[PDB]
């Protein structure tokens, strides 16, 4: 299930890559079989970093970032959101 | 067409 996650930023930023389309909106897929339009997700988590800390994992799809609703969202819409704040970032996350 | 961007 959809769950929430805060991360901090540390030495290292959070310690995550996102990966996903360049634009907006597109084919449905389901994730864990609840239907979504495209989602952005979580390619790569640094070990010891402060998104593996928090908990988040590779592959976890990103539904939320600070609180704004990001389905079938463009990679730049997500990558400005994450960057919102100064430091601290709050993902509601769906692992798979 | 995907991007990945380090965080």
């Amino acid at each position: 299930s959809p769950r929430v996650v805060r991360i901090v930023k540390s030495e290292s930023g959070y310690g995550f890559n996102v990966r996903g389309q360049v634009s907006e909106g597109g084919q449905l897929r389901s994730i864990n079989g609840e239907l979504y339009a495209p989602l952005q997700h979580v390619s790569a988590v640094l070990p010891g970093g402060a998104a593996d800390r928090a908990g988040v994992r590779k592959g976890d799809r990103i539904l939320e970032v600070n609180g704004v609703n990001v389905e079938g969202a463009t990679h730049k819409q997500v990558v400005d959101l994450i960057r919102a704040g100064e430091k601290e970032l709050i993902l509601t996350v769906l692992s798979v | 067409e995907e991007w990945s961007t380090v965080m």
